[PDB]
RNA sequence: AAGUUGGGCACUCUAAGUUGACUGCCGGUGACAAACCGGAGGAAGGUGGGGAUGACGUCAAAUCAUCAUGCCCCUUAUGAUUUGGGCUACACACGUGCUACAAUGGACAAUACAAAGGGCAGCGAAACCGCGAGGUCAAGCAAAUCCCAUAAAGUUGUUCUCAGUUCGGAUUGUAGUCUGCAACUCGACUACAUGAAGCUGGAAUCGCUAGUAAUCGUAGAUCAGCAUGCUACGGUGAAUACGUUC
């Protein structure tokens, strides 16, 4: 029964103090906010070799960190709508609001 | 004999003592058995004159003998005939995909 | 051959498949994922670059 | 180096039945290792009736040597052996010279070996003689 | 009642132990452990707490699991309680870490490499 | 055995002369399951003659190399190696016994 | 297989309806691969790029597992050295 | 029915900052020092587990066919589009690996426990059809939510009672499903039957010091279609290490 949103950033702790200067905007006019509840960090690989034509067995390892990260707010006033849509930076986040 | 087909084995179960015969696997048993409503109940031939009467009818019903060796003689000439890209390949030991004989001996070449 | 085989996969076809997707910068055709549209060996060269995340490395 | 204790064997409150069947209990499936091996007991428990403990302690203790011997060219050296390999020894030849009895069941074959070597018979205490034959015919070239 | 608590980890398979004093019996997720890890008959090296600390017994038994195959399970049980005891009282350390119990022992499956095949061994090699 | 030449079509009167003269050395001890040559062409721009060759032994292999102006001369020199190896890895060995004590 | 049912490429039928209805010719450089048996392709001779060139064919009766995709094995002697 | 509903965040679990293991501390030993053994605590005590990382140089090592490029050469072609074959043929060997040579077994029927990833017109849910492949509509879903999904080995009772076997399923052909217009040379998969050698492999030779070896499955890339391969995930679970003779 409030905002919530899922960040997702790829440096592991913009995620954090984005999401806590935030909170000040979303609290400045506003109170009533869930935390940055955790979610596991999905990853990715690429199996790549150490080669260009032959000696496959020389290999290594690319891969990635997809974070999931998830914030609310409850008790809407319409400056805390401003409170997500004051600030947003360092926009590396996969910023999408919802209710 | 005995009923019929070619051979019924002697002390064996019928679900496979009919697997022996030329054409019968294991689902044709339990088909061919329920079509007399048997069971067998263990290892070893157990009938008497009384399922005669289904064992030996319904064994009648289909084509389990030399004549699926003549209707498969009848596909082989078939197919090595016709002109035919797969009768010079009915001998290869390929089935209609190919197989890239590689490894063969074998089995299926000489 | 490689020249005009770039121009063959761009131009048009006959119907869906009988088209391939290589890699832009070199022209590997063969072990090449279609999220980038990147070769093997292409991703490495810019790879260490490091425009992107993309770790790089051993934790698995 | 140390060797992987077992804590007890929770049937019997035993040590050496799970020494062996780890022996036994191929691709790690106790449960059917386990399971041949406690129709073994009811099995050999019924002939003969008595315990394991006896016919095992009896018929473990018939085929154990206490000598066998080593090559170090190669010459081969009498050595009172050591008794850990010593037991792993007399496990070992015991179940390899079970099952190439040519008999079908999982357990028969093994309660006919331990009660032959019950008996001082069968070819593991025959092994355990040729062994003991060797060793001080071992003694001339080597000790 | 009073349910002491003690928290297993081995092999995926956690043990949110719920220990309490009373009889003793079992309730692997609100069903009895016997009947469900296959097949299983080695249920008395499990009451090992009872065993060797403040031997005989006994207190009643309520547990949480979850993760792996039994065994790595039947063995978070172990951790469960005896960290349950010396949560109950570390008084008989002098027995319980005699026998460990609370080495977590953090030996598990490493990653796949380059070689493993279908199982785990390395490549045979050319010849002649 | 195995014979990979680039730069080069083989033929057969080298066949039977290279392997029978390698046949020789059944003196010791021949042994013969693999035998591994190898050539290649190269300008320099006197530019080449690539005679190169394994001749792999039970337990162990080995190597034997040369580069020439011809095959002939630059054979008789993958043969007159290896003899002198395989001798050697014969002598060897130790036998002269001894009793102890 | 095919999904219900037999296709044909459909720019050879433009020629066999053409020559279908007077005394049926029987001469056909044609192509051959994506093409299945019907009997409208009947009258009509069949010579087909077998990989290097065309290769004709007299249309018969028994041609039931075959097909002009094609009926000249183009492995070409063999490769292989023994025959069959 | 149900962590579903309302409630609680306690607890597993959750991703960020925090110590803890640093011979640190105690005893012995030792040229006292370096340092070795044991002890205490501790979860970890001996560079904790594993990975990342490959000094100087050797192989005129592999690579112009990743990419670029020194020299040479073609340029009505060695350059080019278009359709078809074919790169896959096999008297032969080799290397590689996958699968049986069975009663701990094989087949039947009931039953439990995993992890990890992927998902937009993509993951396909029930219900429906059928021997199955598969298809009907569409529940839910940019995801700790809906799907892939269900786990397999195990265990449970039955039977099989040592065979060339209820082992073996190669083979050949009969019949269906999915793909792309397209399954002949050349995609697998689905029921029918056919049921070969093979009853544990000579000489020879290879890996491995413990959750190993050995063993059962899962999923990702490549992907219209296609894995006895590879990659990642797990679940089950051994013998041996005297001594460095050799």
């Amino acid at each position: 029964q409030k905002i919530r949103i899922r960040l997702k950033a790829y440096d592991h702790r913009v995620i954090d103090q984005s999401a806590e200067k935030i909170v000040e905007t979303a609290k400045r006019s506003g109170a009533d906010v869930s935390g940055p509840i955790p979610l596991p960090t999905e990853k990715s690989v690429y199996t790549i070799i150490r080669a260009v034509h032959m000696y496959k067995d020389s290999r290594e390892q690319f891969e990635q960190r997809t974070h999931k990260r998830l914030i609310d707010i409850v008790n809407p006033t319409p400056k805390t709508v401003d409170a997500l849509m004051g600030l947003n930076l360092p926009s590396g986040v996969d910023i999408e609001i919802k209710l | 004999a005995r009923i019929a087909g070619v051979d019924i084995p002697r002390e064996k179960r019928v679900v496979i003592s009919l697997t022996y015969i030329y054409g019968i696997g294991t689902s044709t048993a339990q088909k061919i058995l329920e079509e007399a409503n048997v069971s067998a109940d263990t290892r070893v031939k157990d009938l008497t004159d009384d399922e005669l009467g289904r064992i030996r009818e319904v064994v009648d019903g289909y084509k389990v003998e030399g004549d699926l060796r003549r209707e498969t003689n009848l596909n082989i000439k078939r197919l090595m005939e016709i002109s035919s890209y797969r009768g010079i390949r009915h001998r290869r030991g390929l089935p209609v995909r190919g197989q890239k004989t590689k490894n063969n001996a074998r089995t299926r070449k000489g | 051959a490689k020249t005009s085989m770039v121009a063959k996969q761009q131009k048009k076809q006959k119907y869906a498949v009988r088209e391939y997707t290589r890699c832009e910068r070199c022209g590997r055709p063969h072990s090449v994922y279609r999220k980038f549209k990147l070769c093997r060996i292409c991703f490495r060269e810019l790879a260490y670059k490091g425009q992107i995340p993309g770790v790089r490395k051993a934790s698995w | 180096v140390p060797k992987r204790d077992v804590l007890p064997d929770p049937i019997h409150n035993s040590k050496l039945v799970t020494k062996l069947i780890n022996k036994i209990m191929l691709d790690g499936k106790r449960g059917t290792a386990q399971r041949i091996l406690y129709s073994a007991f009811d099995l050999v428990e019924q002939r003969s009736g008595r315990d394991a403990l006896e016919v095992f302690e009896e018929a473990i203790n018939n085929i154990m040597p206490v000598l066998e011997v080593k090559a170090r060219s190669n010459y081969q050296v009498p050595v009172e052996v050591r008794p850990e390999r010593r037991t792993t020894l007399g496990l070992r030849w015991l179940v390899n010279y079970a099952r190439l009895r040519g008999e079908k069941t999982m357990e028969d074959r093994l309660a006919n070996e331990i009660l032959d070597a019950a008996n001082n018979t069968g070819g593991a205490v025959k092994k355990r003689e040729d062994t003991h034959k060797m060793a001080e015919a071992n003694k001339a070239f080597a000790h | 009642q009073v349910e002491y608590r003690g928290t297993g980890r081995r092999k995926n398979s956690v043990a949110r132990v719920r220990l309490v004093p009373g009889e003793g019996n079992i309730t692997v997720n609100n069903r009895d452990v016997r009947e469900y890890l296959p097949f299983e008959s080695l249920i008395l090296d499990l009451n090992q707490p009872f065993d060797v600390t403040e031997t005989k017994g006994n207190y009643d038994v309520l547990v949480n699991v979850h993760g792996g195959g039994f065994t790595g399970q039947a063995q978070a049980i172990r951790h469960g309680i005896a960290r349950a005891l010396l949560e109950a009282d570390p008084e008989y350390r002098g027995s319980l870490k005699r026998a460990g119990l609370l080495t977590r022992d953090p030996r598990m499956k490493e990653r796949k490499k380059p070689g493993l095949k279908a199982a785990r061994r390395s490549p045979q090699f050319s010849k002649r | 055995f195995e014979i990979h030449g680039d730069n080069l079509t083989i033929t057969d009167a080298i066949r039977n002369y290279i392997e029978e003269k390698i046949g020789k050395l059944e003196r010791y001890f021949n042994d013969v399951p693999n035998a591994v040559a190898h050539v290649k062409v190269k300008t320099y721009s006197n530019s080449a003659t690539k005679i190169e060759v394994t001749i792999p032994l039970k337990n162990v292999t080995l190597r034997a190399e040369e580069r020439n102006d011809d095959l002939y001369a630059g054979i008789d020199l993958i043969n007159n190696k290896l003899e002198r190896q395989v001798r050697k890895y014969k002598t060897r060995i130790n036998r002269k016994s001894r009793d102890r004590g | 297989s095919i999904k219900k049912g037999p296709f044909v490429d459909e720019h050879l039928m433009k020629k066999v309806e053409a020559q279908e209805g007077s005394e049926k010719k029987q001469v056909i450089k044609t192509w051959s691969r994506r093409s299945t048996i019907f009997p409208n392709f009947i009258g009509h001779t069949f010579a087909v790029y077998d990989g290097r060139k065309h290769v004709p064919v007299y249309v018969t009766e028994d041609m039931v597992g075959h097909k002009l995709g094609e009926f000249a094995p183009t492995r070409t002697f063999k490769g292989h050295v023994a025959d069959d």
